[PDB]
């Protein structure tokens, strides 16, 4: 089916690959040579996890666990039912991002429109890479990677953050939890003002975006305006999520003691490191 | 190659605007000025600020809590202001042992904090007070009102609720850089890896939802700002080709689609639930479960 | 440029071939694109840890 | 209350997480519901109603309230039909649904696809005040303040091509904001040109969507001071229509 | 009863078909994952008791 | 008669009896199935 | 039956064709992964095992 | 005499032939590809 | 049979050669890393 | 004429009949790879 | 005597014999499934 | 009641159908899994007790 | 009273009739998860206490 | 006071009502599992005591 407004819409081109070959909908979905790909690669990781599931011996789905090879394989390509399943599971999940950032590409040039959202799609993916590939690969093994369970990879950023004592001691990781904090407020706040905007008080008519530049100038004394909050949110996303990525990379490849002593630079300065008194003597 | 729309080419700039009237006194609006910093994302103007009764409370309320902690941390330093730079971030203002439960503690020994948070509880309640009736006098929705409240529920139930049900203002955070995020991670160690809460996923789930959200919705405004996407009021009373566009885009990349008005009831409330269920989270902890990994064990998402 | 259509009225059969290796040879250039990326991101990364400090090999395991 | 069940296992985090569970069932009805209020019924590729509607009804109609006394039904016929385009210059493709739609004609001309426009109502936006919102900076008393002043640069296309100087900047007055440019052709004429599909460059302001020949056809403004919220849509769907034509 | 035909009537066969051909894949991987999660009835593992191939 | 798909009544007949062969097929070789996994490892 | 055929009539033969591919070629390769991931049937394990060289 | 796809009735049944020659084709290869497994290594 | 060329008549050669080239690379890409799997038969 | 590509069907015959030729000398030099890495290296 | 559908009175008795004719054939066979349950493993 | 046909008068058919069939699909999957989940009546157990499969 | 039929002048049918199957429907799994969970309820833990199961 | 009726001239009876039945359903499912928390007002557990289920 078609929404009301559409069919002026579904008109050809704008395809990276293939033509005309794949340029049609299934349903609401547009396929492309990338959308054929992702369901494939999709479907694939999708029954690796159940037959994953099947090898486990357990059907909960809140205990299926598929673990990486052990820390001692390095990097190779380990046996399928020691690690390797995680593997060829992590290979189709790379396979369906980068195919639905590129089939989000496509859509972008069939509608004529920017390319903001793959671009913000691919600072995730960068986000997981980084989390499965390149600090595994830095660390010299792929069994640093997390596994693919919905409680057992909680249970190894639980224990990668205790690898470092107190991970909240990490400064990237301070600067991305507040970035993310800082998001959600203003994912608040948006919604709230064009809501209020949208739906006034009982017998009063729509109110303008005058009204809601009034509103948070006089609630704080400044209005970011529609564009600069749209703008700003995107960033503070995208801000976020690559200083989580940072704080990853930075944690046991350079740094591998306590962030919580690393922070004792400034206190151990000499030339009032021995004043007594204070917290730290 | 082609303009990204995220900093303004140019800029232009007239008389300030002192907002609109409505039923607002205009007395209590300061002065606006401009700053051109502040002109290439967003708005150059640090436009009239309402003062009124409300604004004034929570000030002086929040800057007597900011006052009195800083006042303990000049205590904690010993007039020294070398002192005070080389441990700022860790000075602590605790609250009152266990011993004292929720009496009022000597100075020395937990009063300072109980003076503190009492006075910057008056403030947010101010504050609230004041979200609410600015956004009456404008004639607007009140919703900025109960997007607050649950952030408020979540600071409330840290502080208050869950120090009076555990009968000790002991258990509650202390005021400190370093010192809170120590409460922070005994919390979780004292009661069993946090992580099995089943609020606590959910407030992380809400947490990153609202940050996926917000990259969607960005990235699909400046996507279609080719046609004016940003003012979305008026594309919701006379719709353009904008929100047609976005809609299409993401139906045809996820099979379903939101409109210009309804895209801000997923945003509020995505961001409403983390503080929501972080709330009720932690109200359970200590209070009906004190060990979480045990309790997931019990209900089937632990191993055993 | 690398993608061309085939004159098929007016077409030798040995210009048929070639366009039909050509064709191929740059659908196999697509799909090295994406394995070229990988294995130069999995290889670049594990170089990078091999010039990384000692310490770096000698984390825990996090299971 | 810890250890304290009311039946089994259940205890006040089972009844909690359970209530939460039913709440955002709810909630995601009520959510999915609210965002039915555009493009519904649906209908097939023929533009008749579509046999499958889908789970989700359509909502009881809301109404918005303008300042001028003019009501809005969003989910009504006559919103649907005030913003429906006919005499679309479009062909199928195939006889099954889920195919693309050939333009007859020239697209760009015709406004489908990438160019396709909205019949928005022929009125200009305008603020809390009743005064238009987009005006030329010659009827106001800004000034720039910052960035590059394009106004006397010359215009080159994507062809590598002048064809003409911008005189004149358009802009958002209760946002402070610049929205169009208005360039004079050679030929005379008068164009407005979105400012977020341009880069303006030290000596130069380059608009790479569009080639020279497709400059002289942009659409129109009836009023030389004043711009209609269709002529906004016409115009940038046009200009953005030249990325694929 | 003979006029089952009319849900015709009331469903489009291409979706019905699409639906029904999704539901049969998943429940028939869905059944023979299930049984060869369970050593007792994995054919495998049957097998490779019975021929001794470890 | 009645018709939200559009489709007359003896199209659907005929496209009934089709899918009822095809249902009848599938439902066959179902049954031949069961019964060679009930004969080499029954599961009552 | 005879008259399957008309399930041409019913589907667009493209969009079917490629479903079928896709579905065929994961489908080997599923089966192929799961007998790979059991040792017995495994068969460059097997012929490890039986030539002797690792 | 419905037809979604616009196909006639002798160009379905010319397209189904040539499908069924194909699936033929496929599953006789399959077969041969079973009986040497089950000859090589019975799973039975 | 015969009657395989008519599949040029269902899709366009080009696209589909380009296709082919790449399911052709990929799947020979997959099956050298399954082979380095298993050391009897990793060259490297 | 059922043709969903712009070909003919002669077109298509000699396509076919070049698009089979390569495909059989792909085919050749991918047996006598695998009769190399069989005489090299058994996995039967 | 109202319709939000729009069917007429005739046309929802015809569909009710329909929807209760399949509704007795799943009940049926429910009832079946029980009683062959109940005699193979009761829970009484 | 012989009037109850007057249903298909204040509810559209189409998902009527369509949310009685997924919710009979849900509800017989339910019932399974509860039983799948009791030793006592989960009929793989049984059989391998029975017929000693393992 | 005997005027109740006056509540479908005030809500429309369809939505009453949908929130109340909902509910029933809620209600009757709650009452049946809150019997199984008590031993001595649980039908099934009865029979097979009862016929002598596992 | 006979002029309470007057309420339905200041609050919409739809939102009156819908608020009212979940109100009461909320307080009335909180009362009940209240007293199946307290073992001397538990109904299951004084029928089991008294006919000697568990
Ligand atoms: C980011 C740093 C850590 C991490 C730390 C945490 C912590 C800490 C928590 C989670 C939680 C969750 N994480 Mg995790 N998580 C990581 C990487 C991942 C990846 C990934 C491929 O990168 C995925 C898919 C997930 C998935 C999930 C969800 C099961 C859950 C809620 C997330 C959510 O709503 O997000 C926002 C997205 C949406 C709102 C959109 C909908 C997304 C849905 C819910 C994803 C479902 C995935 C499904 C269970 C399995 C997918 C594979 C299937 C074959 C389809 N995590 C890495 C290793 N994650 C929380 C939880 O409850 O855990 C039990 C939690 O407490
Ligand atoms: C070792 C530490 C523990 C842990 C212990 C806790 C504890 C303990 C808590 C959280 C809480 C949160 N944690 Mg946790 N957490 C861990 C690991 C994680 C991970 C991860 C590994 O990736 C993630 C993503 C999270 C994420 C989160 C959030 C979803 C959640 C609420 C955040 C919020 O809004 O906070 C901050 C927001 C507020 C405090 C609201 C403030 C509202 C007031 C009104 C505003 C400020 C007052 C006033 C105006 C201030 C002055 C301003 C002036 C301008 C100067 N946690 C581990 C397992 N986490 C909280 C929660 O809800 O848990 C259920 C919580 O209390
Ligand atoms: C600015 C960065 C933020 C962001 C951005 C972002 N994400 C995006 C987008 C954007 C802008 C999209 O356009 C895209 C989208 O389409 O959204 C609707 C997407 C998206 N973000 C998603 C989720 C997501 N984003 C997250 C995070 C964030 N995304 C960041 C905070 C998280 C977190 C923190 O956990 C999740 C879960 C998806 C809903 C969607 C991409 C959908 C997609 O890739 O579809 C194709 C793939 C499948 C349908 C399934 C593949 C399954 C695999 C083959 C097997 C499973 C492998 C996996 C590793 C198992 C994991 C198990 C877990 C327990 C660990
Ligand atoms: C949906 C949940 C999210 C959220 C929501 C939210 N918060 C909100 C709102 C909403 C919807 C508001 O309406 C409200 C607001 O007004 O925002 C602009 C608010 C707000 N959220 C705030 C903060 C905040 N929100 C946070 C979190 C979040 N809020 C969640 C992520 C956090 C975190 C992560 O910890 C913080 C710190 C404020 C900006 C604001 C409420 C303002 C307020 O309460 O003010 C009263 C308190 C004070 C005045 C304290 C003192 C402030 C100064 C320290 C005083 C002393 C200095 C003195 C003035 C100057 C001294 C100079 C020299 C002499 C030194
Ligand atoms: C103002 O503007 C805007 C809009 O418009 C007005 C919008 O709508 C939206 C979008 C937001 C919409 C509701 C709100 C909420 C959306 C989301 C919260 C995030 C939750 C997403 C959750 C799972 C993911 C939903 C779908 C996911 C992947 C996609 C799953 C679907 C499919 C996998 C199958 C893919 C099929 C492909 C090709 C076709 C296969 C068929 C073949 C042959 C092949 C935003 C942000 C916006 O800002
Ligand atoms: C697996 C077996 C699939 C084999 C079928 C191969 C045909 C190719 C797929 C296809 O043609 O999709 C079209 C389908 C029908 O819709 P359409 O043809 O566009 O118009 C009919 C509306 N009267 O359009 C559709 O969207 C199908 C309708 C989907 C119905 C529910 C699907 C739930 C499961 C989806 C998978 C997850
Ligand atoms: C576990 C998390 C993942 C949930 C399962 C995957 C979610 C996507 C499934 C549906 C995607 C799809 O195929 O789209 C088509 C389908 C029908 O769409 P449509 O026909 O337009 O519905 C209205 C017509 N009556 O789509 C629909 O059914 C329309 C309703 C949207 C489905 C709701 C899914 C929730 C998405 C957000 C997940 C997290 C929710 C957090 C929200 C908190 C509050 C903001
Ligand atoms: C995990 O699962 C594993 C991997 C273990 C097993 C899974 C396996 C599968 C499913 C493998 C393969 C499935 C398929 C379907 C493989 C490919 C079949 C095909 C159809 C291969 C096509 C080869 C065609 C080729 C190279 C093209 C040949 C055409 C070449 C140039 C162009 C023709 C021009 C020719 C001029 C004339 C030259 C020839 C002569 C004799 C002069
Ligand atoms: C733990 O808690 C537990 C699970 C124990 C509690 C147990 C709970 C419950 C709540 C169990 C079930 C309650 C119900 C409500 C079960 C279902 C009752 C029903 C309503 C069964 C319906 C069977 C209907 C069936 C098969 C459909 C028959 C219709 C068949 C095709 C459709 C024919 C009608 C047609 C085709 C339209 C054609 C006619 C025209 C004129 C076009
Ligand atoms: C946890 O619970 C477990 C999994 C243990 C057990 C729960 C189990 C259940 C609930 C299993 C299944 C319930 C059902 C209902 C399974 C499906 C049964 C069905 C309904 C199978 C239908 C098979 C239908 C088949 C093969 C027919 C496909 C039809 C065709 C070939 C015929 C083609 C039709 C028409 C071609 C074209 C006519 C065109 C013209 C122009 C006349
Ligand atoms: C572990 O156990 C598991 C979990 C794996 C059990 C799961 C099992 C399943 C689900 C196994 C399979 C179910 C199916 C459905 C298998 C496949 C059945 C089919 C239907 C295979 C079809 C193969 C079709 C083949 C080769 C035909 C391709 C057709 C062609 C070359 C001919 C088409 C070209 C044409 C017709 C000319 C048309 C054009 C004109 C102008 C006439
Ligand atoms: C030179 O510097 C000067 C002296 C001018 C000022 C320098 C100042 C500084 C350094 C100020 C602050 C540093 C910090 C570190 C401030 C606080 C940071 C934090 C992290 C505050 C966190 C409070 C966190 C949480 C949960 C508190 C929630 C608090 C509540 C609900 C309030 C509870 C309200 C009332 C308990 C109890 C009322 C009961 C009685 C008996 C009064
Ligand atoms: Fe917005």
């Amino acid at each position: 089916a078609l929404l009301s407004f559409e069919r002026k819409y579904r008109v050809p081109g704008g395809t990276l690959i293939g033509g005309s070959l794949f340029d049609f909908w299934v349903g609401p979905f547009y396929v492309g040579f990338f959308g054929v790909t992702t369901i494939f690669f999709a479907t694939l990781g999708f029954l690796l996890i159940l037959w994953g599931a099947a090898m486990q011996g357990t059907w909960n789905p809140q205990l299926i666990s598929i673990f990486p090879p052990p820390v001692e394989n390095g990097l190779n390509v380990a046996a399928l039912d020691k690690g390797g399943l995680w593997q060829v599971i992590t290979v189709c999940a790379t396979g369906a991002f980068c195919s639905w950032a590129l089939r989000e590409v496509e859509i972008c040039r069939k509608l004529g429109i920017g390319f903001h959202i793959p671009v913000a799609f691919s600072m995730a993916i960068f986000a997981y890479l980084t989390l499965v590939v390149i600090r595994p690969m830095m660390m010299g093994s792929w069994g640093y990677a997390f596994p693919y369970g919905i409680w057992t990879h909680l249970d190894w950023v639980s224990n990668t953050g205790y690898t470092y004592g107190n991970f909240h001691y990490n400064p990237f990781h301070m600067l991305g939890i507040s970035l993310f904090f800082t998001t959600a407020w203003a994912l608040a706040m948006h919604g709230a003002l064009v809501l209020s905007a949208a739906n006034p008080v009982k017998g009063k008519t729509m109110r303008t975006p005058d009204h809601e530049d009034t509103y948070f100038r006089d609630l704080m004394g400044y209005s970011v305006g529609t564009l600069g909050i749209h703008r700003l949110g995107l960033l503070l996303a995208l801000n976020a999520v690559f200083w989580s990525a940072c704080c990853m990379l930075v944690s046991g490849t350079i740094y591998f003691d306590l962030w919580s002593d690393w922070w004792y630079w400034w206190v151990n300065m000499p030339f009032w490191a021995d004043m007594a008194g204070g917290i730290n003597g | 190659a082609e303009y990204q729309n995220f900093f303004n080419q140019v800029q232009v700039a007239g008389a300030p605007e002192m907002g609109l009237k409505e039923d607002v006194d205009t007395f209590e609006r300061t002065p606006a000025g401009m700053f051109n910093i502040l002109g290439w994302m967003g708005n150059a103007q640090i436009g009239p600020i309402y003062l009124g009764i409300a604004g004034t409370v929570s000030l002086a309320f929040g800057a007597a809590w900011f006052f009195t902690i800083g006042v303990w941390y000049w205590y904690q330093a010993g007039f020294d202001p070398f002192i005070f730079m080389r441990d700022l971030f860790f000075f602590s203002l605790e609250p009152p042992p266990a011993e004292y439960g929720l009496a009022i503690a000597p100075l020395k020994q937990g009063g300072v904090w109980q003076i503190a948070s009492l006075f910057m509880a008056i403030s947010v309640i101010a504050w609230w007070v004041r979200v609410y009736t600015r956004a009456d006098q404008l004639g607007m929705g009140k919703h900025m009102a109960w997007a607050f409240l649950s952030a408020i529920w979540l600071w409330s139930v840290l502080g208050f609720w869950r120090p009076i049900l555990m009968g000790s203002w002991s258990v509650a955070p202390p005021y400190g850089i370093f010192s809170h995020l120590d409460w922070t991670n005994q919390f979780s160690l004292d009661h069993g890896n946090l992580f099995y809460n089943p609020f606590h996923g959910l407030s992380i789930a809400a947490l990153y939802g609202s940050a996926l959200l917000f990259a969607m919705h960005g990235a699909t405004i400046l996507a279609v700002t080719r046609f004016g996407g940003e003012r979305e009021l008026e594309q919701i009373v006379d719709r353009g080709t904008a929100s047609e566009r976005a809609a299409l885009f993401w139906r045809w990349t996820m099979g379903f689609n939101a409109t210009m008005e309804g895209i801000h009831r997923w945003a509020i409330w995505m961001a409403v639930m983390v503080t929501l269920t972080g709330g009720i989270g932690i109200l359970l902890s200590g209070t009906v479960v004190d060990n979480w990994y045990v309790w997931a064990q019990v209900h089937g998402y632990a191993p055993v | 440029m690398f993608d061309k259509p085939f004159d098929y009225e007016n077409g030798s059969k040995f210009e048929m071939g070639i366009w039909i290796g050509r064709q191929m040879a740059y659908g196999a250039f697509l799909g090295s694109i994406p394995f070229l990326l990988g294995l130069g991101l999995v290889l670049g990364s594990y170089g990078l840890g091999l010039m990384l400090p000692e310490r770096a090999h000698q984390a825990p395991s996090p299971y | 209350m810890v250890g304290v069940n009311f039946f089994g296992d259940f205890d006040l985090a089972s009844l909690a997480i359970w209530s939460f569970w039913a709440f955002l069932a709810y909630l995601i009805y009520y959510l999915q519901t609210e965002n039915m209020r555009e493009g519904y019924p649906l209908e097939n590729d023929d533009g008749k109603l579509s046999p499958n509607q889908g789970p989700f009804p359509v909502p009881s109609p809301k109404t918005f309230d303008l300042a001028d006394g003019r009501k809005i039904v969003v989910p009504s016929v006559e919103n649907e039909e005030a913003h429906r385009r006919t005499d679309l210059a479009l062909e199928r493709t195939s006889v099954n649904e889920g195919y693309p739609f050939r333009p007859t004609g020239n697209p760009m001309l015709d406004g489908v696809g990438p160019a396709s426009w909205v019949p928005r109502r022929d009125e200009p936006e305008v603020d809390a005040h009743g005064h238009n919102k987009i005006q030329p900076m010659r009827k106001t008393e800004m000034k720039v303040s910052a960035g590059r002043d394009p106004r006397g640069m010359p215009v080159q296309a994507g062809d590598t091509e002048v064809v003409g100087k911008i005189v004149d900047m358009w802009v958002d007055i209760p946002e402070q904001l610049v929205r169009y440019l208005e360039v004079e052709l050679n030929s005379g004429k008068k164009k407005l040109l979105p400012m977020t599909m341009l880069k303006i460059w030290s000596d130069r302001v380059r608009v790479n969507a569009i080639t020279s020949d497709l400059f002289d056809t942009i659409p129109d403004i009836k009023s030389p001071d004043v711009v209609t919220k269709l002529e906004e849509d016409k115009i940038s769907a046009y200009v953005a229509g030249g990325y694929m034509y | 009863m003979s006029k089952f035909y009319k849900i015709w009537l009331v469903f489009d066969p291409r979706r019905v078909f699409v639906a029904q051909g999704v539901f049969l894949f998943l429940l028939a991987v869905l059944i023979h994952l299930i049984l060869l999660s369970t050593p007792a009835f994995n054919w495998l593992t049957v097998a490779t008791a019975k021929h001794g191939y470890v | 008669d009645l018709s939200f798909t559009g489709l007359t009544d003896e199209q659907a007949q005929e496209l009934h009896a089709v899918y009822m062969s095809g249902l009848s097929a599938f439902i066959a070789v179902a049954v031949l199935a069961h019964l060679a996994v009930m004969i080499w490892r029954p599961w009552f």
